């Protein structure tokens, strides 16, 4: 009907979602309904239409009036959605377009002091993220707009993909475990007794412009690193051809995998189809090097995060460190230097160099985030907390004559 | 199916601080566990809590039914049942009526518990229930000429938390006392008194029954078939 | 008199706008509100200790000892100083039955909270401020 433009039937259908969401009990899809409800309405002075009107209520009825009535329940969902950017954007809106165009104070004091509630329990209150989990769709028999496509849905905050099996395949006798992930199936494009494959993929963070630079804390981090995504990988390995035990670690290639949907997440329903695929792979060297990369941004935004709280969650940073020292000082850098600091790794290719001086000048950084971490520890130490830390402070110390003279890394 | 990770996704919480968000091993003592959900919080003393089964039942999980647990719920950590109850029967001998009526409160709310029932058990204030509820209706009088609806939810809650207790049987069955029927006597052939305490009476009574014989014959000494029949007249089904 | 020995210091602080000891200007600036608050007076109270922090900028780096005061001598971050005698004129205003400028500084503070600071808890406090602005705006 949108792509028709016939918007009547179109907010009856509207309504008879809101309704369909709330014997569902879901708030913010069925918020996400009620805006794209109401952002064809706007803010003109003028009931320019009757016909917008839902036949329940109505009196003169300037636009603005239904807005905000919409808004009321909107702002109610998204608190009883346990979701509040978006509630606290449509709270910046509702405010100014009362402070200079209606001038109802009291409203005005209402919603902002409302506004700042959600700041504190955005804070104070604990956010589960939901996994991601791509389902298709393969077999004869399914509804036309069902066949061949990639579903991937928002589950439960606390359900684990085996629990979306359940409720997919309890929800479909003829249910099939069809576990090769990968591939469709040609013979069952037609053939009934319908196949799916469902596996967890790992969403894309929604990096807001402009907030890289700031002292964000983990609160921001994790409200968008689990909503407003639209890209999700998922990642397989492979290993073949030169089979060394000891780090297979130039020919453990891993095959990621991302896809791109028409529309973002959370939306006005909690799953899509797929629009868009990354198909993807790279060879293990420059994947360990990014695993690398993305350990150093970890602990670089721990310390920063960290840089402002002193009394900061202390004991699993000081296992990251752990991490860092128990099992990485050995296997972890055995292929530092086995499968890197070899002849090898050159005879792999010639093409690229800056490789082994790339990864070299990363632990360069990476020891100095030790030292700030070992510091703010020196802070943070328990009563049992002095030995280990004067274990691992041993190991970083040997660890720098491993880095500056057995690893031959630059100084600097 | 029987092993899952045994980590389990089950946000964890504690008074103040956020609810912290992580899976739990379904393999290790609820020591070294209960010692990382402590310093997880950067917090101690991990021997004095108890991980409470956080809805309304508010139960103990042991090791037992800790696979019981499922994932996604909320784990409140309070004290230690040990500690909880020492410091509840210490707020019990509290002269001030409000510190024995907040922790009677929560003794009528725990008592539902086996598992606390056998540290209430093994801090032996059962016999402090027992003494007091025995005296205190003789004791107080003069305050009791106003407490006497305060004395009745008292006992209410004293007398439901120590069925509770009582019923699961693998308490002894003379730590009763003559005094025992006497405050019986003392709902029972007095006027008329809370339905609730005399709920309970009424099943220790059945319960002693349950127990041996010369113990009935001694609450037949306080019986009369004119004062069972007045609660008939208590037309409650239920009574 | 009182009021008319503050009128000569304020004389005196135009004679500096010129000769711009901005530091001993600012002091004297001091010992003015000091004596305004001796008077209970909130006026130029705000309005004079916000052209003092007017002078400061939203940047962080203190830079100039001038405003670098001698009262709680650490580096004196420049915004939370700014900041701090933002919530003190808020509180002038509290008491100066005034708050229209009073919301337009609240919400120049939040806008630098979700700038920099990120205290929501501070954030709802000042909101809940501005709240209490409106109703007393609306019960004038």
């Amino acid at each position: 009907y949108k792509e028709k433009k016939r918007e009547d039937i179109y907010i009856r259908y509207l309504y008879k979602l809101r309704d369909l969401h709330r014997d569902c009990e879901n708030y913010t899809e069925a918020a996400y309904t009620l805006l794209l409800h109401a952002e064809l309405l706007q803010w003109s002075d003028k009931p320019c239409v009757p016909h917008l009107l839902q036949r329940d209520s109505y009196y003169v009825y300037t636009q603005q009036e239904l807005k905000e009535k919409l808004y009321q329940e909107i702002i109610s969902y998204f608190d009883k959605g346990k979701m509040w950017e978006k509630a606290i954007k449509l709270s910046k809106e509702l405010a100014e377009t009362y402070e200079s165009k209606v001038f109802d104070y009291e409203g005005l004091g209402n919603l902002l002091k409302k506004r700042a509630s959600f700041y504190e329990n955005i804070i104070k209150a604990m956010r589960p993220q939901p996994e991601y989990f791509a389902v298709g769709y393969y077999g004869q028999g399914f509804p036309s707009f069902l066949r061949n496509k990639i579903f991937i849905y928002r589950g439960k905050e606390y359900e684990r993909r085996e629990d979306f099996s359940l409720r997919l395949l309890t929800q479909f006798p003829n249910a099939e475990k069809m576990t090769s992930t990968t591939p469709p199936g040609e013979d069952i494009k037609s053939s009934p007794k319908q196949y799916m494959q469902c596996f967890t993929v790992k969403p894309v963070m929604s990096l807001p412009p402009s907030y890289k630079d700031k002292p964000v804390p983990e609160q921001i981090l994790n409200y968008y690193r689990a909503n407003e995504v639209q890209q999700f990988r998922y990642s397989r390995p492979f290993r073949k051809g030169e089979k060394d035990p000891d780090n297979e670690f130039a020919t453990m290639w891993i095959e990621r995998t991302t896809y791109t949907t028409a529309y973002t997440f959370p939306g006005i329903l909690k799953w899509f189809e797929v629009k868009q695929i990354s198909t993807e792979e790279i060879s293990p060297l420059e994947n360990a090097i990014e695993t690398m990369e993305l350990t150093n941004e970890r602990i670089s935004n721990c310390v920063q995060q960290h840089a402002w709280d002193r009394s900061l969650s202390v004991h699993p940073l000081s296992m990251l460190l752990s991490g860092i020292v128990d099992p990485a000082v050995m296997g972890g850098f055995s292929n530092y230097e086995k499968a890197f600091f070899t002849e090898k790794y050159l005879q792999e290719h010639p093409e690229d160099q800056e490789k082994v001086e790339l990864l070299k000048r990363l632990i360069a950084l990476q020891m100095p985030l030790l030292t700030e971490g070992i510091r703010i520890h020196g802070e943070k130490l328990t009563e049992q907390l002095k030995p280990l830390h004067e274990r691992l402070s041993s190991c970083f110390r040997e660890l720098k004559e491993k880095v500056e003279k057995h690893y031959g890394v630059i100084t600097l | 199916m029987p092993p899952p990770a045994d980590i389990v996704k089950v946000a964890i919480e504690w008074p103040g601080a956020y609810p912290k968000l992580m899976e739990i091993d379904q393999k290790k003592p609820l020591s070294a566990i209960i010692k990382e959900v402590c310093d997880g919080w950067s917090l101690a003393n991990h021997e004095y809590f108890a991980l409470q089964h956080a809805d309304s039942s508010n139960f103990y999980i042991t090791e037992k039914n800790r696979n019981e647990i499922k994932n996604g719920t909320i784990l409140r950590l309070t004290t230690s049942p040990a500690q909880n109850a020492q410091q509840l029967h210490e707020r019990i001998q509290s002269s001030s009526m409000d510190a024995k009526l907040e922790a009677l409160k929560d003794l009528a709310s725990l008592s539902r518990d086996v598992t606390f029932a056998q540290e209430f058990i093994n801090l032996d204030g059962i016999s402090l229930l027992t003494q007091m509820v025995e005296s205190g209706t003789e004791r107080y009088q003069k305050l009791q000429k106003i407490m006497k609806p305060c004395f009745g939810d008292m006992l209410s809650f004293t007398l439901t938390a120590f069925v509770e207790l009582m019923d699961h049987g693998i308490v002894s069955w003379d730590t009763f006392s003559v005094a025992f029927i006497k405050k019986i006597a003392s709902f029972v052939n007095k006027s008329a008194i809370d339905i609730s305490i005399l709920q309970r009476s009424l099943a220790i009574l059945e319960s002693m029954v349950l127990n041996s014989h010369d113990l009935y014959q001694k609450v037949a000494q306080e019986i009369t078939i004119g004062q069972l029949i007045p609660h008939l007249q208590g037309s409650d089904q239920e009574i | 008199s009182k009021e008319n020995r503050m009128s000569c210091t304020v004389n005196v602080l135009n004679f500096y706008k010129e000769k711009k000891r901005e530091d001993i200007y600012i002091r004297y600036l001091y010992k003015l509100r000091d004596l305004h608050r001796d008077c209970e007076n909130y006026t130029e109270a705000a309005y004079t200790l916000l052209l003092h922090a007017e002078l400061l900028q939203w940047s962080d780096k203190p830079c100039v000892p001038h405003l670098l005061q001698r009262d709680s001598y650490y580096v004196y971050t420049q915004q939370e100083l700014k900041e701090k005698l933002y919530q003190e004129i808020i509180s002038y205003f509290d008491k100066g039955k005034m708050w229209e400028k009073a919301i337009k500084l609240s919400k120049e503070l939040a806008e630098t909270y979700e700038s920099k600071v990120f205290d929501y808890e501070g954030l709802g406090n000042l909101l809940k401020k501005r709240a209490s602005f409106y109703e007393n705006i609306i019960k004038a």
